[PDB]
């Protein structure tokens, strides 16, 4: 089966180099670990247990999540930059476009409020249309 | 490549061609929507120097484009002809030359539609092509003629697609697929093909009647001659509400097929789901009088039709609650198709509640042709078409094309179109609830604030579309690098909780249909051996 | 008739094999789609 | 059709004795935990015995990890843990809580 | 000289022997005479009882363990096979792709399918 | 059979049709027809020549399409049992679509005429209707359509019986008989009693009868090509599909003409 | 005539496209394609005169 | 009466029709907000719980009792919202013994009203059109696209039956303040009763497509008291 | 020894449904008893003052 132990240069701290290792060393280390597996499990060293757990149920390869550890920041900054860029582009085509109506004024709105006040329209709700500056 | 594509017969190439025409015409439809919101942004005709005829032309152009040339040839056309042969394990669809003529008669509809806009005057009538507005007196010039021919060519294409689909799924089920064991999207395409077959003849009849009145001096709807436009209103909405339920049915199918595989549990009661689809399909017919409660229908007629169009909210509610059961008790791997299905669920629920508030004939007297009907239908139609379309694209695109979209770009595309769609079609509920009429290029000088924030929301959604077509280029030229490096999501269904990694590596794809087991981009005529099922 | 399937031959345009860069065509297609209504409004305001 | 807890226990006892390769152990473990109940101490003891007879440690740690994520209260989790004490000390399966110090 | 006309089932060697003779000049063409190609082959199989294009569903009587794999006949190197469980209706329908070189496993009912090929290229 | 031979065939009954140009050619013909008639009916095309050219090229392209599917049916021979059932079901759904077109016209006429402005005096309404004596010109037409259906199923039972000299003569009888019916409808429309602007009743009557005329010339083309395929021995005793779609089309057009006849000349008067 | 058997042997003893095979069809096919080219190239030429407003003369 | 900017409701009611449909609409919106809060809470807690539930419960698919609950709860809530909708719809439809009508015909991009019961010179009824004010003919105080040259005058508190008909093209006589929106086809007329309850100016527009002259088509209804109404009718 | 822990998704689903109904009731009661009641009170106050000016 196997010798007395497995070296901590290969079996300890697998969790930052397993995805970088070549496939030959991957198959070799998992083969030596499965050869260790046949012993009663009170005799395996703790880096071997940590390594075989990182092989089976680790967050590498298939079990990688959808947003790898920094992507909520990227999507928030992207959505914020996109919304501010959309508001900026709409303001640019607002300034470079057609001229506005001659009745979104201040005094015209005030005198239309005077006309609606004299005609007493919208008694309990809001009749005031200033809504512009 | 003319032999592969122009003379084409196989289902996959025709479906890809359907999808490309769908993206092209949907781009044109959203540009028409952009100019609609641009002239609508400020009170007064700012951009279009007057010329309200151009505003009505762009309303009917946007309407006809994004119903008949984006959502129909997308959902029925592309995803239909790609998955309905494949999810049943058929080799290719039966009647394949009919399917090829269906697709290739669509862009002739597109050419005569853009010629209807380009030609002398312009069809200024709206997608409801109501006479006497579409008579020769209120509309000279062949523009209404060419747009009506576009509607006829799209009717021919959707009818041929529906009859091809119903025979292909009624005869070429593979070696175990009894009708109780059909996939859910297949049942949706079957139901909408049945509805298209039982609806589109009446549309072709009514539009031919309008053409006979318009060019051949007949009297069907013109009053000088005894006719009435109430007959066109009856025929066009007897088409039209089955048309929009036809737009919404494969959306339900694609959303169910996303949810039941990203929540890792089967759909709650597939028999109840397909009976709900059959019920909403058959009840889309008998509520066709809800579009003209204003017109002068009697007391018993309106009180029957409001009860029917409010009892149609029972099967849709069965579908929504079954979907919520399907997401409950799963493992919601929040990728982009699941995000699109979640926001489809919420937004379609909000739009359906707006519709059921609209449905009452005692309440339709203050909402018809306001912007409240615009809120309900742009919500339900835009969400349950565009969100379902994006869910289907991000759900099947590595399978049907064999490349990989960037993931973070897909999620920001979803968030941009969600916040844009919400902020554009929530104010139209208020603008309709305080009486802003439909189809106005210039408006009362009080509505400027909401009709300004709506034009902000249109710019947000168009930015989401430009991000989407950047994602398309990135998927098409970096799909292999996205497969290799950690950008995309390679394995769609995650490993389950006690499942190892080597076991998952030997059993990578756990689907409930065939096509996810098919190879990246699949072999040209697969199923050399017929695919057997227990 | 047998069609040579691969990873890029399921779409009717040559993506990698080309003599020009591809993004010009890939955005010119969507830009023609996006610019058809602008040409329509330009013609209608010309008339 | 419906089933009570005892017939469930008998079914997964027979299934956990009949699993042979590593794939069948993890398959019957997944179908043993995907229910509206956490399996019995007898089924978890048979799960550990079938994990030892298959010569694979980490599934016999994911058993306890899935038991923790399946139980509803950590008091009940310790009630399972102190009741499965002899089989865990016998096979020598380190718990995931005491494997990674953080 | 001329290739034959395949009077029976075990005689046809190629598509060229699916021709048949013709009706004389009077009575109508009988189906055995004028039908050609795959229709003629299907007609021969309809005559002698050999149902061509087997629509027989997947045998789901037993489980199909690893030591006794369910062997399925294919004419290509892969065959998409949908399983439901130990009865015909146990679990939700799940598709497996057994190939030539490896078996396919269920993950639900534990079935192991092995593709034996017909092949002979 | 042996496995080596069994691998050398299509392995599944459905038709794997070769690529063909008639989709895009029929589509461009349809585009040219719609664009040309929309230009011509608004005074942009003076001499009506392009509409006739596009109509002819669409007819020739559909004829070439039907020659290709007939050659694939009886010469290449990939028409199995399953494809026979499929093309039968497809034609049945197409006939349902055309029946629905005529039912849409019927419901239009019903909502026009069963609910007009009420009279309040004498009932049995019609005041304003098409002219007198619309009868006996359909009392020859209905009885020749009944005779058409009778001799069509007569020749069909002759064809399954195998006696060719009966079935060809019955086919020639029904072909010449319904084209005599088509010419009789044409001369009835030329020797008419009113025109299309005489109310909604006369307008929908002329529209329905023109669509029925077009479906009858399509039935005449189907009977002509079934006769040309019987004369050159394409039809068999058991594998006939063109005769089955032709007999079901003839019976459906028979019942639609009976419906139009009774509701326009007996009950709706 | 009864040319079904001979036509089956011809239609399966060919390499040409399916609509080209039996030897009467070339005289069918060439004055179809030329007429189709005319009927699809001419109405596209009548669109700029339509959008220019130039109607049909002498009517 | 006049649409408020940044509005979030209906306008101020002036008739039993508008307050009836307002009370009906809020009775509808109560149960619809119940359902929307239900679906939003269910969706939010479902994603925020089961996005991190790694053991997928894939053995739950029958649920017959929850299926009949989903069948029977929309039916009873639809009967609940169908009862007062039917009551108010059969309430507001009958023209319950009026005393005055006025024809409001709609010609192509301008309204024309005929007072159907009052004379002008000698056996001749009174009629006038209501053209929209062109924007170069405005004045500081008057509004764009809702003011007309001839403001239609209606007497307060008598059941008035508006009969509308089109002339050339389908229009829509639409005042949301008086709660009426009634289409006009050139074939047949359409009548609807109302009763204004306060003196006020209520605006409207043709709420149907009308060609290019569709926005600029206002309906200016001024409900004035009956001495002032008779004074305006004599001076008209 | 240990009670068989059965039916956690049943209790969780029924409490989630009753919490959804309680939240919908809170939101809709807020909507009704704020908005509809203030609008009705304002309208009846204005009609009461118009009737008092008429009397
Ligand atoms: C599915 C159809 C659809 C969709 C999505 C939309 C979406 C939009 N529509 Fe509209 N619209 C109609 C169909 C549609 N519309 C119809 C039928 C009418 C009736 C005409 C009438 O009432 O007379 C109408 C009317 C209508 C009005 C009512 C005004 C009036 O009374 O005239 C307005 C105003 O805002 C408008 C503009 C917009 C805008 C700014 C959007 C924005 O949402 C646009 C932004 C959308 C996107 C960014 C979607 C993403 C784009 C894609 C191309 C998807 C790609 C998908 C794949 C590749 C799979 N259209
Ligand atoms: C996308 C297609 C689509 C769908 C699915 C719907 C769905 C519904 N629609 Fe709509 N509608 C349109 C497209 C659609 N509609 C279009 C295009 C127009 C305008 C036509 C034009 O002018 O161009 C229109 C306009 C329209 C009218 C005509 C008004 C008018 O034009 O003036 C009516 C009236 O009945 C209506 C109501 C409804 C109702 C009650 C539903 C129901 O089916 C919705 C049911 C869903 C829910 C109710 C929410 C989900 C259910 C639950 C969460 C269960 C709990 C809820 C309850 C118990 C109520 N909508
Ligand atoms: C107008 C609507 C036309 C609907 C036709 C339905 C035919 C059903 C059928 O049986 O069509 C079957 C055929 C061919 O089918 P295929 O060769 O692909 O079959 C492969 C296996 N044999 O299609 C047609 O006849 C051609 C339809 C032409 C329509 C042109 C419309 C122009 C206006
Ligand atoms: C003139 C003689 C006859 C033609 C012979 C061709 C001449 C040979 C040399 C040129 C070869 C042409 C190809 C390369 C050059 C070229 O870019 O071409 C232009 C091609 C010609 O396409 P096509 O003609 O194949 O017809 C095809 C008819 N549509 O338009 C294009 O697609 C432009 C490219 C658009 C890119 C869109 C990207 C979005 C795709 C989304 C896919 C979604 C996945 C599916 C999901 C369901
Ligand atoms: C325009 C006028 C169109 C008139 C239709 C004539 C069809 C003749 C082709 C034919 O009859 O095709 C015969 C083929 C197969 O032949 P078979 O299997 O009977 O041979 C059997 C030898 N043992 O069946 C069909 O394609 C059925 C086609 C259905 C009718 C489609 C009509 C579409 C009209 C759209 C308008
Ligand atoms: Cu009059 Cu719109
Ligand atoms: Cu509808
Ligand atoms: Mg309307
Ligand atoms: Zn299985």
């Amino acid at each position: 089966a196997q010798t007395h132990a497995l070296s901590n240069a290969a079996v300890m701290d697998l969790q930052s180099r397993w995805e970088n290792m070549p496939s030959t060393e991957q198959q070799d280390i998992v083969s030596k670990l499965s050869e260790r597996q046949k012993l009663p499990w009170a005799q395996l060293t703790e880096p071997e247990k940590q390594a075989v757990w990182y092989i089976s149920y680790g967050e590498w390869g298939p079990r990688r999540p959808v947003l790898n550890k920094g992507d909520s920041s990227f999507i928030a900054k992207g959505v914020a930059a996109g919304l501010l860029f959309s508001v900026g582009l709409f303001a640019v085509v607002r300034m470079a476009g057609g001229q506005d109506a001659k009745t979104m004024n201040k005094e015209w709105q005030l005198k239309s409020d005077e006309y609606l006040k004299s005609k007493n329209a919208n008694p309990w709700g809001g009749y005031s249309q200033v809504q512009s500056k | 490549m003319v032999q592969r594509w122009l003379y084409s017969t196989n289902a996959k190439d025709i479906a890809v061609l359907y999808f490309m025409l769908a993206i092209f015409s949907g781009m044109a439809g959203t540009a028409m929507s952009l100019i609609i919101r641009l002239e609508l942004a400020a009170p007064g005709s700012q951009y279009l120097h007057g010329n309200s005829q151009l505003f009505n032309v762009l309303v009917v152009g946007h309407a006809v484009l994004m119903i008949f040339f984006l959502v129909m040839p997308a959902l029925i056309g592309g995803f239909g002809n790609y998955l309905l042969p494949l999810m049943i394990g058929a080799t290719d669809t039966a009647f394949p030359r009919i399917n090829n003529i269906a697709f290739w008669v669509l862009p002739m509809g597109l050419v005569c539609l853009v010629t209807s806009t380009l030609v002398e005057s312009g069809a200024g009538t709206g997608w409801t092509v109501y006479p006497p507005l579409s008579s020769i007196q209120a509309h000279s010039g062949p523009s209404v003629d060419l747009a009506i021919f576009a509607l006829h060519l799209t009717s021919i294409s959707s009818l041929l697609g529906a009859i091809n689909f119903i025979v292909t799924t009624l005869n070429m089920r593979t070696n175990g697929m009894t009708m109780h064991k059909l996939p859910l999207f297949v049942w949706s395409i079957f139901i909408t093909a049945f509805l298209l077959l039982l609806s589109l003849p009446v549309l072709s009849a009514g539009i031919t009647m309008l053409l006979l009145d318009r060019n051949f001096n007949t009297s069907f709807f013109e009053v000088s001659g005894g006719g009435d436009p109430i007959l066109y209103e009856h025929l066009f909405w007897f088409f039209g509400h089955p048309e929009v339920y036809i737009l919404i049915i494969p959306g339900f199918g694609i959303i169910s097929h996303v949810v039941s595989t990203y929540s890792k549990k089967p759909v709650f009661g597939e028999i109840s789901m397909v009976y709900a689809m059959a019920s909403i399909g058959l009840l889309g017919f008998l509520v066709w009088s809800h579009h003209m409660y204003i017109v002068g229908l009697d007391a018993d007629t309106r009180a029957y039709f409001t009860s029917a169009t409010m009892i149609i909210a029972i099967p849709t509610g069965i579908k929504i609650f079954s979907w919520l059961a399907t997401i409950h008790g799963g493992s919601i791997r929040l990728a982009t198709p699941m995000l699109y299905a979640i926001a489809f669920l919420f937004l379609f629920t909000m739009g359906g509640l707006t519709g059921v508030a609209l449905a009452n004939a005692s309440l339709d007297v203050a909402f018809h042709d306001t912007y409240y009907v615009v809120g309900h239908f742009h919500y339900v139609l835009s969400m349950g078409a565009i969100f379902s379309l994006f869910a289907g694209y991000y759900y099947w695109s590595p399978q049907i094309l064999g490349l990989n979209y960037n993931e973070k770009l897909a999620q920001i595309q979803f968030w941009l179109i969600f916040i844009g769609a919400n902020v554009i079609f929530f104010p139209m509920h208020f603008l309709g609830i305080n009486g802003m009429p439909r189809r106005i290029p210039d408006y009362p000088d009080a509505f400027a604030g909401w009709n300004y924030v709506a034009s902000i929301g249109s710019f947000i959604a168009t930015l989401s579309l430009f991000l989407f077509i950047y994602i398309l280029y990135d998927q098409l030229v970096n799909g292999l690098n996205n497969k290799v490096n950690n950008k995309s999501v390679i394995y769609n269904k995650a490993p389950d909780f006690v499942e190892s990694n080597t076991i998952f590596n030997l059993n990578t794809v756990k689907s409930s249909s065939i096509e996810f087991l098919l190879t990246s981009p699949p072999a040209v005529h697969s199923f050399n051996t017929p695919a057997v099922q227990s | 008739v047998h069609f040579k399937d691969g990873v890029y031959e399921n779409i009717p345009f040559k993506v990698k094999g080309r003599k020009t860069p591809y993004a010009l065509s890939h955005f010119g297609f969507f830009a023609i789609g996006f610019a058809v209504p602008f040409v329509a409004c330009y013609v209608q305001l010309k008339k | 059709d419906e089933e009570t807890f005892e017939e469930f226990t008998a079914r997964y006892e027979k299934e956990f004795d009949e699993a042979y390769d590593l794939f069948e152990v993890q398959r019957v473990l997944n179908n043993c935990f995907s229910y509206d109940l956490v399996p019995a101490p007898a089924v978890i003891e048979k799960a550990l015995r079938a994990a030892r007879r298959v010569n694979d440690l980490p599934t016999a740690i994911r058993v306890f990890e899935a038991l923790k994520y399946k139980v509803e209260n950590e008091d009940q989790y310790k009630a399972y843990l102190d009741e499965l004490k002899d089989v865990r000390q016998e096979l020598g399966v380190p718990l995931k809580e005491e494997l990674f110090p953080s | 000289p001329v290739v034959k006309t395949a009077q029976n089932l075990a005689e046809v060697n190629g598509p060229e022997t699916l021709i048949g003779p013709g009706a004389k000049e009077g009575t109508v063409p009988t189906d055995l005479d004028q039908e050609t190609g795959l229709a003629r082959l299907e007609l021969l199989g309809k005559l002698e009882g050999i149902d061509v294009f087997d629509t027989k569903p997947l045998d789901s009587s037993r489980k199909g363990t690893m030591k006794d794999p369910i062997i399925i006949e294919s004419y290509d190197d892969y065959r998409y096979v949908g399983c439901t469980g130990s009865p015909a209706g146990s679990h939700t329908i799940m598709w497996l792709k057994p190939t030539v070189n490896e078996v396919a496993r269920c993950w639900e009912c534990g079935s192991v399918y092995k593709l034996n090929p017909v092949g002979v290229p | 059979m042996t496995h080596l031979e069994r691998s050398r065939h299509q392995q599944h009954p459905f038709h794997m049709v070769m690529p063909s140009p008639w989709p895009i050619v029929v589509s461009f013909a349809l585009l040219s027809l719609a664009l040309s008639t929309a230009l011509t009916m608004h005074g942009y095309i003076g001499n009506m020549n392009m509409v006739y050219l596009a109509l002819f090229v669409l007819l020739t392209s559909s004829i070439l399409w039907f020659r290709d599917i007939v050659a694939e049916a009886t010469y290449l021979g990939d028409h199995t049992m399953a494809v026979r059932k499929g093309i039968n079901l497809g034609f049945l759904m197409f006939v349902l679509s055309e029946v629905l077109i005529f039912a849409g016209l019927f419901w239009a006429y019903f909502h026009s005429a069963m609910s007009p402005d009420v009279t309040l005096g004498a009932c049995w309404p019609p005041v304003g209707i098409e002219a007198v004596q619309p009868t006996e010109l359909p009392l020859l037409n209905t009885i020749i359509l009944l005779s058409s259906g009778a001799t069509v199923t007569y020749s069909h039972h002759a064809l399954i019986a195998g006696n060719r000299n009966k079935a060809l003569s019955g086919l020639l009888i029904t072909f010449w008989l319904i084209v005599i019916f088509v010419t009789c409808q044409y001369i009835e429309y030329t020797n008419a009693a009113f025109t299309i602007s005489d109310g909604v009743y006369g307008s929908v009557f002329y529209a329905g009868t023109g669509l029925h005329f077009l479906h009858m010339v399509m039935l005449a083309a189907m009977l002509g090509v079934n006769y040309w395929r019987m004369r050159n021995y394409h039809l068999t005793a058991g594998h006939h599909v063109g005769y089955e779609t032709t007999i079901i089309y003839t019976h459906v057009l028979d019942v639609i003409w009976l419906f139009l006849y009774v509701v326009f000349y007996w009950w709706g008067v | 005539a009864n040319k079904v058997i001979q036509l089956q042997k011809i239609f399966q003893s060919s390499t040409k496209p399916l609509w080209w095979r039996h030897p009467r069809s070339a005289l069918y096919l060439y004055p179809f394609y030329a007429i189709f080219a005319v009927a699809v190239v001419t109405p596209l030429l009548y669109i700029p005169n339509a959008i220019r407003g130039i109607k049909a003369k002498k009517a | 009466d006049v649409p408020t900017p940044y509005a979030c409701y209906f306008q101020d009611s002036a008739t039993p029709n508008q307050e009836g449909i307002l009370e009906l609409h809020d009775n509808i919106m109560f149960y619809l907000l119940v359902i929307l809060g239900l679906v939003s809470w269910m969706l939010y807690t479902i994603v925020m719980t089961y996005s991190k539930n790694p053991i997928a419960y894939k053995y739950i698919k029958h649920g017959q009792t929850i299926e009949v609950i989903w069948t029977i709860f929309p039916a009873v809530i639809l009967l609940i919202i169908a009862f007062p909708s039917f009551i108010l719809l059969y309430l507001c439809d009958e023209v319950i013994s009026p005393a005055m009508t006025i024809k409001a015909i709609g010609y192509q991009w301008y309204w024309k009203y005929e007072y159907s019961d009052f004379i002008n010179d000698s056996g001749e009824t009174v009629e006038f059109e209501s053209y929209v004010i062109p924007d170069e003919l405005l004045e500081e105080g008057q509004l764009r696209l809702l003011d007309t040259d001839t403001s239609m005058v209606v007497p307060v508190d008598t059941h008035i039956r508006f009969v509308v008909t089109a002339a050339d093209v389908i229009h829509d006589f639409a005042i949301p303040s008086l709660g009426i929106k009634v289409d006009a086809t050139p074939g047949r007329l359409n009548q609807v009763s109302a009763l204004i309850q306060r003196e006020g100016v209520f605006y409207g527009a043709c709420s149907e497509l009308c060609g290019t002259g569709h926005a600029n088509m206002p309906i200016k209804i001024e409900a004035v008291s009956l001495p002032k109404f008779l004074e305006w009718l004599n001076e008209q | 020894t240990i009670a068989p822990i059965t039916g956690t998704i049943k209790r969780r689903v029924i409490m989630d449904i009753v919490l959804g109904f309680s939240l919908g009731g809170v939101m809709a009661s807020y909507w009704w008893w704020g908005f509809h009641m203030d609008k009705i009170n304002k309208r009846e106050k204005f009609y009461a003052e118009l009737a008092e000016r008429k009397k």
